[PDB]
């Protein structure tokens, strides 16, 4: 069990664990099927944690290794950590690609505003004057790629983190949960102290398309959402269960596919190869 | 062995037309190797092949017959011509960089001809018309040279079905057709590969459409003979990055992973095989050797890519290389790739040139047939640590859902964990290190070796050559080189030591494969036989160029 | 006669200026340092420490055994109690801490420290640790911090300084000129310019050579040994520069970009490179993996570029904030399809400033990438360096781009004063696409020439340096090179290769030739540079000192190893 | 593909552009320099070409794969910096380039229609002229955004940004098709613009016009950088 954490006194990132670690508990989840893959960085660290299994990454491809452990073997409950050059400068790419495959995990983005473990240099997620380049908006990105749940979360508010993470989970589809972290060793603005409000309070606020005539209309209320910013909305802005995720897709193709996975096949049995070629070979007979 | 050449523009039904004749003379009993040469596209190509009674692993610059139906095939060929040369009479009378050259170097491309070879005009537009109210220059084509080779029409008649003869007269086991991409997706689908994910690029993109097409497969028991369903996951990756990480992501599930790309997406996998290095993950890289550098010549072949794929990766880690001659041994490669990463827990790079992907020919079915399966040290099971110290450094290996484990591409302790410490660094280092001096003890080096005759020393496709080479004219012992990592030192030694002329033969500028041999053996090469121009080796130019080197005694030969 | 000190304390906790005050005011008083400082993947809480070697004569090591122990916490002690041999300098308001207090600690570290002590054996409390110090003639000292903080880092500096004897008003100025010694200065006593000098570290030396080399656009992204040479390129963009037949200056711009990943920031320097503007990346190991496609486009359209790898812990990940040697065979036949790529390797502090001017010159000459080698100790350690006449290249400027001529080497222009085409395809001179056989042989042939060439303009001589002299023959390259110069002046022929592409095959062979011991001395396993010597000239080396551990060499644990190499022998020597 | 081309070369003609000064990079004439790249990287090289020397009119033509899969990252990373440049797209699921385009944003959006080339020629010349970095998805039911009562994509007071993203967004899920301009925001700097107000020579003297040597010799001055490291 020992090994140290050695996160700066002060960061989200105690918060972002926390949440995590009871997300899995309540939700009564085999632990043994779990496994958090990270990027690199600060953010990268985790675990940190309670027996889970945990893929440290290289930088920006955290996605990608997510995507051959799910399919591969489809009953292992994958979540992703990255931070926010991790998962959208760098690994910008397989953020958008994975939206188009719709894999069911979920990507949990460290919002830190900065390269933290590399000393602090402006990340995506930093608007310009704070620094030369503007920032992107993770949720409206996610949205656009996209992206069958979305949210944003407070890494000071365990509570509704672990309830947002809970829903992704359970979500059949990819999720992401954009979570803001403050950085006391370099975000001098972003502070904590630095105004959030939660949108579940609204009145009539009802981010899930019951049906899909109502999907574009859940869109862009999902867009003016993640527009406000200054004096800043979180929960979830968007779900939609009725797009297929990638492992349905294998099936309307390979019905075997969920009943025998890749993982589970036997090639071998006492090193004598199990698979028949014969056909395969006998279509190229002379 | 005969040597025969059909051309024309592309999209123009030559390559139906070729497969045709092929089979029918196939089955007749005689065996081809065919190869295609084609530009990034409208413009010409052609497919040569020889006919032979024996195994035949090679073409030849000189054509014995020129089937052709428009100019630029005769302006192409003529030059290289040496006994039949099929033409259309419709364009006996046209004119014309490879143009500017050949303006000194078609009646006139005829008139050269001539002067010797024999010269068959044919009414192709009609003959074509005569079959109406009853693309079609194809057919005759290839009716004239099958009777040419004096064989029963019974054989060509039958070919065409599963998909003009007397215009001229007549002058002159169990087996299988395979290129290298389904030589390699056979071998990879028999291995166990239930995982494969690949991003598009020209060799390569052909054998993950042949594992796609046969994802749905069919797996028994020696016991109870029970027969089960199985799928082959293939994913298109975004691009290369992902292509390797995705494959990795799979390998820690237990799943034999595997992607094949060419040079420039080896390049962008770099980063991936380091981090399989440094977490002990079996998978295999098929790389495809095409003309580079970069971008280079995306339909052409070299051998330019040796040392990079030896020694990719920005710290030290163990990499097996391997390196298939023909299209046999690049289904065994397949298999043996598979086994050794599983064995060794660590990345193989299975090297294949161009040459050997999109060539063809008949294999005699004791090929072989006896291939098994090495998991290496697996465990089912689940206090566990995956990076475990063991004195030949090979750690028990359990898979995701079935132990906690930890795995990171910063250096770790036993459990996978971070750790910047003096004293694991310095074990934890040499562990993975181990595991390539004890797949040295391990395997044996003949086994990494393939020797006939009793120097040349080679790899990959210029063996078949060089082979061919060993029955016309009274020739040397021929070394193939097999796996470059371990390299097998003391027996590539202990092979040089006897001799007069030790010579290379190698697609490279730098002669890369003396580079490698003088640094395991310290030995220098005599002489080296080199080529870089996108081409294969042939049997004649290659014939040629050695006997400069024996006889001339010239150190440096280049093939142009 | 040489001083090693060893400023020990929590990554975030002061620190660093400690050590740069301590640093500055020593070398203020005409005596010579090299520092460097050892720290963890880490921002606050681990531990990091400096160690100075003071000398009355140029200096370029360090040492495993430590003269004075400067500690305020009580990690200090027990990282380096075992190795301090006259002084050690305590906090005695953490005389009681066990080991198993220590939170943050390495486990493994923590294990080794508790047994030893057990064994031998004393408390395995700092007290333990203090009192083994003693038994092996070490002056303890008993600090009290805590009544100093309130009776009001440089109180533990102070003190040092005072144990040396020097003139308090350098430290003053030290302490002044950056931003208590009155108390801290009288508790012991004592007990032991020439030229313009310059403080530099690896990184401000490439820095500073880029920008007066005529770099003028920088990509990189952020990695540890690096992103600080860009940063301090930023923060000195705004260059002046004059010539002396007008005599008039004239302000300019270093544009630096922050580039969205590698691939990227190679791309926008080749980019860049086709402007003629001279242009420039850093890297480390990671980075460098993912830079391969853009150097193979590069060599293959004969595109100047230079990329400084600052070479740490592999592979992967790997150790981010420690050194390596790793990284040789790898920069040299990186990429697909052979292509021309000259690679060189500083040694120290001021080669690196040298070498990138050096390598932007040969980028320039040769038309092709440029790969500067630079382990992450010289980018980390620092050192006050005399004066150590230096020229542009810019070679052949001025249409076809790709022309032929004889020494593989086209006449080049560049976007906007000419019509161009570039690509990564096989080409033909105008730099169109051409699959044709004898412009694929003779363009594949250009391209390869150019070493050829390279490998007779430049001297073999200027492509080594060589020390000593004797019948038993050392090889290295950079940093140990330091190492073992500063051993030549205690009690072999050193030779440090500088270039490995073009290598210097001949005189390597020839300096190899009439010895009863050669010897590589390198921080990898495989023994890299011997494989090179052996691929170049056929010849073995007899033995190896080898270390991968993370750290640089150092000057006493080298010393052992050489005796035992050279009285004693075994082939091949890992350090600890 | 040759409708395309042609109305490039058209718009530079019509905007009077010195062809001596525009380079095209793609992916994998008259007198224009033509940059092929490595798949998926044009932008980078683009970003590299155009800020050494800001004088140059640099075009990337890019295919749907090209961009948008494998440079997707780029495409994105692109969008933060706002670099004056011109993006032409000629165009398991599909992603929406306009809206991806916005969410990164992506100073100047378009939908041109493949024939139309008079359309496209005109979307085109505004993107060059266009200050900030400009993009048109090119498609290879169509009607004009250009042709609604009061379609206005222009933003001109700070306080408009909000409104013109949100009518953006919901005409690019509009599959009746618009084409046009989706989205056009000069209030945001150029990248150059953005050096400059830091490093204020860079424009009147820029990187690829700085003379670095006068016969051999280092014209470059450093004193002043050796004198704070002055022990
Ligand atoms: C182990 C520490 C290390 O080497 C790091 S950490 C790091 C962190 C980037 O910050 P982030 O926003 O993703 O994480 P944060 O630290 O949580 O802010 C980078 C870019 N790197 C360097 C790096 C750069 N490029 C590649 C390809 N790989 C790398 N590891
Ligand atoms: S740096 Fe910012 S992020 Fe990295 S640990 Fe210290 S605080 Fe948390
Ligand atoms: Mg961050």
């Amino acid at each position: 069990t020992p090994q140290w954490n050695d996160w700066c006194p002060g960061c989200g990132n105690f918060g972002i664990l926390n949440a995590e670690q009871q997300a899995i508990v309540e939700l009564g989840v085999d632990t043994k099927n779990v496994v958090v893959v990270s990027g690199i960085g600060c953010s990268g660290k985790i675990p940190h944690f309670t027996p889970i299994s945990g893929v440290h990454t290289l930088h920006g491809r955290a996605i990608a290794f997510a995507t051959g452990i799910k399919l591969s073997n489809p009953d292992l409950v994958v979540i992703v950590n990255g931070g926010d050059g991790d998962l959208l400068g760098i690994g910008a790419g397989h953020f958008v690609a994975a939206g188009r495959r719709n894999v069911d995990m979920v990507v949990i983005l460290h919002d830190n505003g900065v390269y933290g473990l590399t000393k602090g240099q402006a990340s995506p997620t930093l608007k310009r004057g704070e620094n030369i380049n503007d920032a992107v908006n993770p949720i409206a990105l996610a949205i656009s790629s996209g992206y069958t749940f979305v949210a944003r979360g407070y890494a000071y508010d365990v509570k509704h983190l672990k309830e947002l993470i809970k829903s992704a989970i359970k979500h059949k589809g990819l999720a992401l949960i954009d979570v803001l972290q403050p950085c006391p060793t370099y975000n001098d603005i972003n502070t904590k102290e630095w105004r959030i409000y939660k949108l579940d309070t609204l009145p009539d606020w009802d981010p899930v398309v019951k049906k899909p005539e109502e999907v574009n209309e859940k869109i862009k209320r999902a867009i003016d959402k993640s527009l406000e910013w200054g004096d800043i909305p979180i929960g979830i802005f968007y779900q939609n269960e009725l797009v297929p995720s990638y492992e349905e897709r294998i099936k309307a193709n390979s019905p075997a596919y969920l009943d025998y996975t890749p993982a589970k096949q036997l090639i071998e049995k006492e090193g004598k190869l199990t698979t028949i070629i014969d056909p395969l070979l006998k279509e190229r007979e002379v | 062995r005969l040597s025969w050449v059909i051309g024309g523009a592309q999209g123009t039904g030559i390559d139906t037309a070729a497969n045709i004749f092929g089979n029918a003379v196939a089955s007749a009993g005689y065996y081809i190797y065919g190869n295609r040469e084609y530009y990034s596209n409208g413009r010409h190509s052609y497919f040569s092949l020889t006919i032979s009674d024996k195994r035949v692993r090679s073409n030849t610059q000189k054509i014995d017959i020129l089937v052709s139906f428009d100019a630029e095939t005769v302006f192409q060929h003529f030059y290289d011509v040496k006994d039949i040369l099929i033409y259309n009479k419709a364009v006996e009378t046209t004119k014309i960089e490879l143009a500017e050259r050949i303006k000194d170097f078609v009646k006139g491309a005829l008139e050269y001809a001539s002067k010797n070879v024999t010269l068959i005009p044919v009414n192709y537009d009609e003959i074509a018309k005569k079959v109406a109210d009853e693309r079609v220059k194809n057919i005759v084509g290839i009716t004239i040279s099958y009777k040419l080779l004096g064989l029963d029409v019974n054989y060509l008649i039958e070919a065409i079905n599963s998909t003009s003869y007397d215009i001229v007269e007549s002058r002159y086991r169990r087996r299988f057709w395979l290129d290298g991409n389904t030589a390699v997706a056979i071998g990879k689908i028999y291995g166990g590969v239930r995982f494969q994910s690949y991003y598009p690029i020209t060799p390569a993109s052909d054998e993950s459409v042949y594992i796609e097409a046969h994802q749905d497969v069919l797996m028994e028991d020696p016991i109870t003979g029970d027969k089960k369903k199985g799928t082959i996951v293939v994913v298109q990756a975004e691009d290369e990055l992902a292509a390797i990480n995705m494959a990795i992501g799979a390998a820690l599930t237990g799943v034999r992973a595997a992607t094949a790309t060419s040079g420039p997406g080896f390049s962008l996998m770099v980063e991936g095989l380091g981090w399989a290095g440094m977490n002990e993950v079996p998978v295999v890289i098929t790389y495809y050797i095409r003309g580079g550098p970069s971008t280079g010549l995306p339909t052409r072949t070299a051998q330019s890519d040796l040392i990079f794929p030896i020694f990719a990766g920005h710290g030290e880690f163990p990499k097996i290389v391997l390196a298939s001659g023909d299209h046999a041994e690049a289904f065994k490669d397949a298999i043996w790739a598979l086994n050794l990463a599983e064995k060794y827990q660590t990345p193989v790079i299975h090297l294949v040139e161009k040459t050997l992907a999109n060539s063809y020919s008949t294999i005699p079915y004791e090929e072989l047939e006896k291939l098994k399966a090495e998991r290496g040290k697996i465990v089912e099971s689940g206090s566990y640590k995956r990076f475990k110290f063991t004195e030949d450094g090979i750690s028990p290996r359990a898979f995701l859902g079935k132990a906690t484990m930890y795995y990171t591409g910063d250096e770790h302790n036993e459990e996978g964990h971070i750790s910047e410490d003096v004293v694991n660094r310095t074990m934890m280092y040499e562990k993975r290190m181990k595991k390539l001096e004890v797949a040295d003890k391990e395997i044996p080096e003949e086994s990494r070796v393939k020797i006939y005759g009793d120097l040349i020393i080679t790899w990959g496709s210029p063996t078949g050559v060089l082979r061919d080479i060993l029955e016309e004219s009274n020739f040397f012992t021929l070394l193939q080189i097999r796996m470059f990592s371990p390299f097998p030192k003391n027996l590539v030694s202990k092979l040089m030591e006897g001799r007069d002329k030790i010579i290379t033969v190698e697609g490279n500028y730098l002669a890369q494969t003396s580079l490698l041999v003088k640094m395991y053996t310290g030995k220098d090469v005599t002489n080296s036989i080199l080529k870089w121009n996108g081409r294969p080796f042939l049997r004649d130019e290659l014939e040629e160029a050695l006997i400069k080197v024996i006889k001339d005694g010239e150190k440096r030969v280049v093939l142009n």
